[PDB]
DNA sequence: TGCGAAATTCCATGACA
DNA sequence: ATTGTCATGGAATTTCGCA
DNA sequence: TGCGAAATTCCATGACA
DNA sequence: ATTGTCATGGAATTTCGCA
């Protein structure tokens, strides 16, 4: 059997709720499966409209071989089935309540969830604007499993703006702070 | 006055009044017959006032001029004087077009990787679809992989918006545009210092500068007048599409499509190109990278039968503006400075500052 | 369906399907290892539905589209298919723009007295000067004597008080113009058959046919711009002096005024030649008749690399009148019924009238 | 001494007035005095102003060397002195009450006169608009000197407009029937 | 039968909505 | 059924002045 | 070692405000 | 201070299939 490669398959789950950035509450996240390379659509709600949205926006660039996801309302629904079943995509699902990405998706995921959370807190309604520069970073981030980011595996190349800045990430000791102050 | 003249008619000889001419006078006038006829004389005094008068009739350029002098006067070295009279003449200078063609173009180095460099220009304005009006078109230099995003204004304001997602893809080192309004604001140096890229121009009213979009903004005009032939204008739906399309489409000449050249795999796209299936990705990647280098790359034209190229310190001329009507197609005469290369200088005008220029809208001031 | 793979599978061989080639099935398909890996070979009735689906991805031309199709299938004659697949898409043939070249220009003859043809275009808008707007140039053919009438439009209305004063010195047999609409009334036609004047017209939307006068275009605006420098446009006022300069002045090249083409002697202007002072008037005139005859009249360039030029009967397609944007830049295709010369042909569209056109605005219909 | 060329002299007079067309009430006749080509420029008056309106025109064609004249108003009057002066143009004048054209001028200029109101009889009022197709026709009326008409004489060539309907011009018979009514 | 310089002629370039 | 033109200013050629 | 036909490559043409 | 591009479809070339 044949090697693994960018664009054979693609991860996607939403993330959210969220404090509300320009009137956006939720996040699709997209990786892909081979590169770990992220893609960050915000979007109003978990419905298979905003997915379609936003995806009709990524597939403007990449068409993936597979998307796997959960069995969330958004991707069962005969609607995005279709919105596949079209673009030729085939569609891929996680047994209910276990769900199962890969090593580096599982990561990465995490990685994400973590990173998030360390940001929007302080301006947890500024957020938004800043899914650029997030993404820019896990994109960068150097895969102990390779010697590589995402950002070079996908293209081939090196970046202008790394991140070698390997950063601290997680909550650190102020952000607790005004964080179970400002729900506990 | 009288001067030379005399020694003349007294007889011996004098510079440039070559001898088997009987010059007399009559008519109170110092009189030549030669081949065509029996022409005037006159006192050197009175040549630049002539000339200039000959000229002035229909600011007429060297044989036109001369022709009608020829009728009734004669002197040596004619035309000298003429070509003086018209090197001063500041209205043929600013109106008369060129007779001379500017050096062959540059073909300047395909971009080493993507990214290095991102042009972007704008189209429009279009038919309203859904509000929007232009379009913001962004190639990369050297893979030729391109962006669209539709928008109602080609304004800094809806320009940043798009690069801000764009970026988000990764961040580009330079970025190529037309001094247009849109991308010399100052709030858009911010927002490119902001990020560390470098913004650099086309010399102002030359879009062969621009031109890796330009002819990435006909194709896309092409391809959106064949998908709405016998529908109405309803183009802000395709956009998606179209960028699709042509990412994903061979250039005969390097056999590839811009999707590969950037990936070095074709996605889940129709006739996914098979070939390097087997390789890990790794393998794949180091092939790009020998690929993307050993790329076609066009060579220099010859030059035209008669183009010039720039000297330093040379007098050209800018050309106008958008010129009104009955306005001179040409600014008065200005100094080349620095030499950027045979098809860009640097300029000076008598304003007087300092302006880079293609050679192609300026042109060199005839006469010296 | 299967049809003839089955005989090619089995083994004895088939047409244009070259042997040494292990034709195989797997997957359920009739592979083939080819020396760029295996190729599928889809069944004849099959293939147009392929070719087109491979081509109409973004309506690419030959190459771009085997290109696609090369990746996943192989079969005999390729391009023959898509060759047919492309001269039946009617997009691509309404928008792709040529790449042959018009056969080289046709210099006709000069007009052989004066008189015998006067072409005449409208010059405007202009900047209102006392309320005038336009210009009715007039050139005589023969001699490129030039008549100048300032007019508030460009009206079969003013266009004819004009002549009117014009045919007071000559009435001239033909008249060439644009067939623009001041030209082309009906009440014109009756103004010019009363005096006994064929009216003749170019092409349309060509006016190198009209081009010695838009020639003698260019050398107007050209000499107002130069005495309207540093000065208000009122040009109202010199279009008597202009007229007189330039009917006054040489043509480096004949060594002649329009002015003494047409007479035979220059009048009281400046620099008048003097030369034929000596003969009666009968001496002069048949001299003119004489030069007149002896003018320089240049040939016909070298045609174009790849030019070509207009069979009958041929497919050939209309340019679009002012297309809109985004609207193909052709009409649909045609037949050239006559040709009236290598550069000038009648053809029937599918509407279906007779037309008759410049080949400079007919591209040939790219594939039979 | 030399021969005698077109535009070598300039014979002018005004005829009026006349019953008004289009408001104007004059013709200037100028006559060239050697091919004795006419034209004929429509006023409003007898003055030195409506006098160079019009020569600033036939002058946009060609310019005379010399220009003679009776000595009326408007030829003697310093502003049209100037405007020739100007012009490089010598004015030339027949000492009063003794006009002295030439042969062929004296000649032509009486055809001229009959031949208007030939016309202008019948519609006195309507000449303004046959001010075109007189002149074509005086320019080729075929003179018993030479064996040529002014077209002739004037361009070399033959006219496309010829107007050898030697014609009688004289008050034939019933012209004087409606014309001495119409005054007497 | 020949030189150097002037005079002439050549002709690619561009612009007429 | 109709159709390119032609001034311009450096270059390349031809002709002039003198021997 | 050489043919005829196919496949490929060449490259002038034109259009991006 | 910066700079032309490149799809297109006939033509011209090179390579394929078979001997
Ligand atoms: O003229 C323009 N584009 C067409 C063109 C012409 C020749 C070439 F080689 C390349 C392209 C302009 C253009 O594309 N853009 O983007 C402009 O901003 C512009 C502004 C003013 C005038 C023209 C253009
Ligand atoms: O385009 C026009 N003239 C410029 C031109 C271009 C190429 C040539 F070889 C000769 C001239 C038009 C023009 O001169 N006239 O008179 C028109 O009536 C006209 C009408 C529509 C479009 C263009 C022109
Ligand atoms: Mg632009
Ligand atoms: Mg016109
Ligand atoms: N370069
Ligand atoms: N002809
Ligand atoms: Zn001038
Ligand atoms: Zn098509």
């Amino acid at each position: 059997d044949r090697p693994q490669k960018p664009f054979d398959k693609f991860f996607i789950d939403y993330i959210g709720p969220l404090p509300p950035s320009q009137g956006y509450l939720y996040v699709l996240v997209v990786v892909d499966g081979m590169t770990g390379f992220t893609w960050l659509y915000p979007t109003k709600a978990p419905s298979t409209s905003a997915t379609v949205k936003s995806l009709n926006v990524l597939t403007s660039i990449a068409i993936p071989k597979v998307i796997h996801s959960d069995q969330g309302a958004a991707f069962t629904s005969s609607t995005f089935a279709e919105w596949a079943k079209e673009r030729g995509i085939h569609l891929e699902f996680s047994t209910p309540y276990h769900p199962q990405s890969s090593g580096k998706v599982e990561r990465k995921n995490s990685d994400i969830k973590r990173l998030l959370t360390k940001l929007l807190v302080g301006r947890p309604t500024k957020w938004y604007d800043l899914l650029p520069v997030v993404q820019l970073a896990l994109n960068n981030t150097y895969s102990p499993v390779l010697k590589y980011t995402p950002h070079q595996l996908l293209f081939g190349i090196d970046s202008n703006t790394p991140f070698a800045n390997q950063d601290t990430l997680d909550l650190t000791r102020e952000e607790e702070l005004s964080l179970l102050q400002e729900i506990r | 006055l009288d001067a030379e003249l005399d020694q003349l008619l007294q007889g011996h000889y004098i510079k440039g009044y070559p001898k088997q001419y009987t010059y007399f006078l009559e008519d109170g006038k110092v009189k030549v017959s030669r081949p065509e006829g029996v022409k005037i004389i006159p006192p050197q005094s009175d040549r630049q006032k002539i000339v200039l008068q000959a000229h002035n009739l229909a600011h007429t350029g060297r044989e036109a001029t001369l022709l009608k002098i020829a009728n009734l006067y004669w002197w040596p070295n004619m035309r000298k004087d003429v070509v003086k009279q018209l090197g001063r003449c500041q209205q043929c200078l600013i109106t008369n077009a060129s007779n001379k063609a500017s050096g062959p173009i540059l073909r300047p180095d395909r971009p080493q990787k993507p990214f290095d460099k991102f042009f972007i220009d704008y189209i429009g304005p279009l038919p309203p679809s859904q509000g929007y009006l232009y379009v913001l078109v962004v190639v990369d230099g050297m893979t030729g992989f391109t962006w669209l995003y539709p928008t109602k204004a080609p304004s800094t304001s809806a320009t940043v918006k798009s690069l801000n997602v764009l970026t988000s893809i990764a961040i580009p080192k330079v970025i190529h545009s037309d001094q247009g309004a849109a991308f010399t604001s100052s709030t858009f140096a911010e927002w490119a210092k902001e990020r560390g890229i470098h913004l650099e121009f086309s010399t102002p009213y030359h879009p062969q500068s621009s031109g890796k979009v330009e002819r990435k903004n006909s194709d896309i005009k092409r391809l959106l007048t064949k998908l709405l032939v016998g529908r109405p204008t309803k183009w802000y739906d395709l956009l998606p599409v179209v960028q699709l399309a042509l990412n994903n489409t061979y250039s005969p000449v390097l056999k590839y499509t811009p999707h590969q050249l950037l990936f070095g795999i074709d996605s889940n796209t129709p006739f996914a190109n098979q070939d390097t299936l087997d390789l890990t990705r790794e393998e794949e990647l180091s092939l790009l990278q020998e690929i993307r280098t050993s790329l076609y790359h066009p060579s220099t034209p010859p030059a035209s039968s008669r183009s010039w190229s720039p000297v330093v310190g040379q007098l050209v001329q800018e050309r106008v503006a958008r010129p009104a009507s009955l306005r001179p197609r040409w600014h008065k005469p200005s100094t080349v400075l620095k030499v950027l290369n045979p098809r860009t200088v640097v300029i000076l005008d008598h304003l007087g500052n300092n302006r880079t220029v293609s050679i192609d809208n300026l042109k060199p001031t005839s006469h010296q």
